[PDB]
């Protein structure tokens, strides 16, 4: 299968036609995407198998052939973009300053971006093109726009 | 049966369009990973 680095799109045959269920990395031999793009199923890349190593439904991320590999984090400060990938249409980089989730346990990024679930997994990046985690999990606002957390997993 | 293709590069771009806002929310995170509003 393809090892390439960069940004792939998650297909599925079961349903009508193919469709694009979601979105990933990959980055030094190991497919990064988020638990609900996947469910935790294997994966295929041409004649070749990924099968998952790592997940999490609480963090709502997966890897597979090895563990999480993607470790930068937002700086706070600055602007980011996020490597769109919508269904069926072109890879396209999007340019944002983050707001923030406020938690109990701690305050985490967030982008005020709206596309198609199957967009889910797509990678949020700082200025030097690190990946400082994925879009795909978050919340509907009071005036019902979708603002996703920056989900960044650990590297072990 | 799932299967993935290569879409792109992971790189910044120059003069990228610039949009969305940057709203400052409370949020909770449930053990199912579901976020949702503290209001
Ligand atoms: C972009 C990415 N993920 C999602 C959405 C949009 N909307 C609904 C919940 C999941």
């Amino acid at each position: 299968g393809e090892t390439t680095d960069g940004v792939y799109r998650v297909m599925t045959r079961r349903l009508l036609g193919s469709t694009q269920v979601g979105v990933g990395v990959m980055q030094e031999g190991v497919f990064h995407t988020m638990w609900h793009v996947t469910k935790g199923a294997a994966l295929r890349s041409g004649e070749g198998r990924l099968d998952p190593y790592w997940g999490d439904v609480k963090q709502d991320l997966v890897s597979y052939c090895g563990p999480w590999k993607l470790d930068a984090a937002w700086d706070g400060l600055s602007e980011v973009q996020l490597l769109a990938v919508p269904p069926g249409e072109r890879a396209k980089n999007i340019q944002t300053l983050p707001g923030i989730f406020k938690t109990k346990d701690g305050d985490i990024g967030a982008v005020a971006l709206d596309y198609p679930a199957g967009t889910s997994g797509s990678p949020i990046l700082d200025k030097c093109g690190r990946v400082i985690g994925l879009y795909g999990n978050g919340v509907v606002i009071k005036n019902g726009s979708y603002v996703s957390a920056i989900t960044q997993g650990k590297r072990e | 049966d799932m299967y993935i293709e290569r879409a792109g590069d992971i790189t910044w771009e120059k003069d990228a369009e610039v949009t969305g806002n940057s709203p400052r929310l409370d949020v909770a995170l449930d053990e199912s990973g579901d976020f949702s509003l503290v209001e």
